[PDB]
């Protein structure tokens, strides 16, 4: 089997500024007419992947001239002249020269943007969830950057760090930004057992926490 | 235009079989090969096998042969794909994938998400997240859906039917004691709610359950 190895897993890269993702395989991929069938595909977040490039540097219809690939031998680059908000997803090479068809690991072209505090919401449970007899706490942490965040709760003043989930979603085509969902589970007891109720968003000790609260017990 | 459509996710027991469908549309449907590929955990890619529609000959990546079969319905437009003794190594996303010779264009299905587990299938509860009680004129206001305690993958979260797209994060769902849990939050001006009424929409096929949650003011 052809082995695509590709690199690096992961590129991360300012607006604007070029791009060059490399694979390489473990035998030529020149065909038996002399053409290389070598592919480049991309997936965005939620879609399935669609091809870009294919015979080393032709582009598929209606792609951005952006995008270019060379290919020397065993060796193949993607080359994206100036990134934009579009591009951001998952790379692979595809090799179809010989069979089995094979894959590289994919590269995870991330965009470098200005830092960006979250946007901080709290929320608690609904009162449906309590009539069932659970009791959820969730917070978003909206369109911050980067990736990095820590999640503080704090009820009635201590620190709780059991029962925390964390969702983050895939980086935001819109403004190069992520966003994050902290959810804090509980018993309808211990809800009702205390009051004060506190999110806080911290990247780091010298940047102010952005905090959120409420009080189960007034409106 | 090219499309295909192809079979919804499914929930099926170890050691059983599954057929999936990918029914063409839009062009002749013997002169595209019909590739299946597999991708597992949302990144690693491989190809599973190929038929040609005019004749039905298939060829098989080794790994998958005798695991999986391919076959087509001329007469319906549909491509089949057959997997044998699954196991949870199975769990994956499956695209059809139709590669036109001729012109060198290729196609990716939106694929099917097939689960294998001996878990029973459980209907998630849905919560309606409005925001805390007090009087905060912020410029903007976020609402939230909780989607809580369901199992298989996945769940359609949509606002307003999907007609409310804009500021909208919905969440990868978490997996605790076997069942999955999950949120989307929606940033609206402050001018639109509560004086326009939201609602969350959640589907969860498998468990046939549909509800439409309206986010109401609070207390
Ligand atoms: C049957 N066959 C070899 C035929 C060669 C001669 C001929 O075309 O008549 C063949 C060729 C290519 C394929 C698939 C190619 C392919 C699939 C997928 C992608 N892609 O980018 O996803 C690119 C290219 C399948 C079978």
């Amino acid at each position: 089997d052809v082995v695509m190895t590709q690199t690096p897993l992961t590129l991360s890269v300012t607006i604007g500024q070029p791009a060059s993702i490399s694979c390489r395989s473990s035998q030529s991929l020149l065909y038996i007419n002399g053409k290389t069938h070598l592919n480049w595909l991309l997936q965005r977040p939620g879609q399935s992947p669609k091809r870009l490039i294919y015979l080393v540097s032709k582009l598929d219809s209606g792609v951005p001239d952006r995008f270019s690939g060379s290919g020397s031998g065993t060796d193949f680059t993607l080359k994206i002249s100036r990134v934009e908000a579009e591009d951001l997803g998952i790379y692979f090479c595809l090799q179809s020269t010989h069979f089995p068809l094979t894959f590289g690991a994919g590269t995870k072209l991330e965009l470098k943007r200005a830092d960006a505090a979250p946007t901080v919401s709290i929320f608690p449970p609904s009162s449906e969830q309590l009539t069932s007899g659970g009791a959820s706490v969730v917070c978003f942490l909206n369109n911050f950057y980067p990736r990095d965040i820590n999640v503080k709760w704090k009820i009635d003043g201590s620190e709780r760090q059991n029962g925390v989930l964390n969702s983050w979603t895939d980086q935001d085509s819109k403004d190069s930004t992520y966003s994050m969902s902290s959810t804090l589970t509980l018993t309808k007891d211990e809800y009702e057992r205390h009051n004060s109720y506190t999110c806080e968003a911290t990247h780091k000790t010298s940047t102010s926490p952005i905090v959120k609260s409420f009080n189960r017990n007034e409106c | 235009q090219v499309q295909l459509q192809q079979s919804g996710p499914v929930l099926v027991k170890p050691g059983t079989s599954l057929k999936m469908s990918c029914k063409a549309s839009g062009y002749t449907f013997t002169a595209y090969y019909m590739n299946w590929m597999k991708q597992s955990h949302g990144k690693r890619l491989e190809w599973i096998a190929v038929i040609n529609p005019y004749n039905g000959f298939t060829t098989y990546n080794q790994k998958f042969k005798g695991k999986a079969t391919l076959t087509v319905d001329k007469s319906s437009n549909t491509a089949y794909m057959d997997l044998n003794s699954l196991t949870s190594e199975d769990s994956a996303v499956y695209y059809c994938v139709p590669y036109d010779y001729a012109a060198d264009r290729v196609y990716w299905g939106h694929g099917t998400l097939v689960t294998v587990s001996t878990a029973k299938t459980t209907a998630p509860s849905v919560y309606p997240l409005a925001p805390v009680c007090g009087g905060t004129t912020g410029s903007s206001v976020t609402l939230g859906c909780l989607v809580k305690g369901y199992f298989p993958e996945p769940v359609t979260l949509t606002w307003n039917s999907g007609s409310l797209s804009s500021g909208v994060h919905t969440f990868p769902a978490l997996l605790q004691s076997g069942l999955y849990t999950l949120s989307s939050s929606v940033t609206v001006t402050s001018n639109t709610w509560p004086s326009q009424t939201i609602t969350c929409n959640v589907a969860h096929p498998a468990s046939s359950t549909k509800v439409d949650k309206k986010i109401e003011p609070r207390g």
